[PDB]
DNA sequence: CGGAACAGTTGCGACTTAGACGTGGTTGTGGGAGCTGCTATACTCTCC
DNA sequence: GGAGAGTATAGGTCGAGGGTGTACCACGTCTAAGTCGCAACTGTTCC
RNA sequence: CCCUCGA
């Protein structure tokens, strides 16, 4: 009916990887209906790839250690989860990483297939001794939030495949607050604060970008019942 | 819950109360004042909200 | 932006008053209400 | 000399809203209200 | 002050 006070978006920046988010003044109680389905909204609606399984050279029916290798298969497991990668196909793809004799294997030494590109060569991945070998291959795909290793299990699963869970959203971590602010006489209205942490794929201002697209799109859903319908415009 | 919509994770007792409105209410409670009415007797603020007093 | 000359208002100052208001006297009887339903402690008085 | 008794003291804080008058007469003594005149006193109006 | 009431 009427036209509110036209709220304003600002970010302060504390990394490269996080930033904070105002939205400022709301009127009284928008703040939490904008603020779960933006949170929401940029955890699970962003497309990202991961690592879903991986196959190891050497590990088959139990998965404890690898000889020649100092970290145990679930603590590569943790390393190679915590992998940032982007990908273009759409469709699965399996990338592959061998390396022999001493020294530290890295996220450096994958090979990448065309169209995916590791975000963090550095990461530490394995430490091998003299005698020891990694080889591992890695399936990498496209998807939306966090999906659990048992939404990984295949139904004709080859031995030897190890299902992880998969952190396909680039963005790590959101908490919202609502606070309020004070509009001449009204000391009620709505502040909405975001802290949001993602990958280095993402900057947290695309990311709610992102969110707020896929947002109007979903309640432009609703919007065109009635384009005649009439609601608040400010 | 009506803030995320997110259902609170376990059964709260519901049900129908009777609740009175006890006749101690903000509107004759709330009193301030900046500088008011003195006694004449011993100088000090009057008392109480109807004389429009200070605190003791 | 002075100093008399001249003409309107309070305002103090009397006096009549009419009524409240306090004074004359005052002569058979005729002595209050209210309560006591607090506890505990220190210390002078006072009966012995 | 010394013991009971009789008397003295103390006993939470801050707030809100309410809350009072039997009883002599027949009178003089004074006062509580006055209307009403001159001064005394305010004001214009000049030259 | 008292009555009655709130913490």
């Amino acid at each position: 009916m009427l036209i509110s006070q036209r709220p304003t978006l600002s970010e302060d920046v504390l990394t490269d990887n996080r930033s904070q988010f105002v939205i400022e003044p709301l009127e009284p109680g928008f703040g939490y209906t904008l603020g779960n389905s933006l949170r929401r909204t940029l955890l699970s609606s962003i497309p990202g790839a991961a690592v879903t399984s991986i196959r190891i050279d050497g590990v088959l029916h139990e998965f404890t250690t690898v000889p020649g290798v100092k970290e145990d298969v679930t603590e590569i497991i943790l390393n190679l989860k915590s992998l940032v990668v982007s990908s273009e196909e759409d469709e699965p793809v399996t990338m592959y990483l061998r390396k022999q004799g001493p020294g530290e294997v890295t996220a450096g030494d994958i090979v990448p297939p065309a169209g995916v590109t590791v975000h963090n060569p550095g990461m530490h991945i394995a430490t091998l001794n003299d005698k020891g070998k990694l080889e591992v291959e890695l399936v990498v795909e496209r998807g939306r939030g966090y999906v659990p290793a048992v939404q990984n299990r295949a139904s004709g699963a080859e031995i030897g495949r190890i299902p992880v869970d998969s952190i396909y959203s680039p963005v790590l971590k959101v908490t919202y607050k609502v606070d309020a602010t004070r509009v001449e006489q009204r000391t009620d209205f709505d502040k909405l604060i975001l802290d949001v942490e993602t990958k280095n794929s993402i900057s947290p201002r695309d990311a709610l970008a992102s969110a707020g697209k896929t947002l109007v799109e979903l309640f432009g859903l609703a919007r065109e019942l009635n384009v005649e319908a009439e609601g608040i415009e400010i | 819950d009506g803030r995320s919509g997110e259902p609170f994770p376990y059964p709260v007792t519901v049900g129908y109360m009777y609740i009175m409105k006890l006749h101690h209410l903000v509107d004759d409670k709330i009193h301030a004042r900046s500088t008011g009415p003195y006694s004449m007797i011993t100088q000090q603020p009057l008392g109480g909200k109807a004389q429009f007093g200070g605190q003791r």
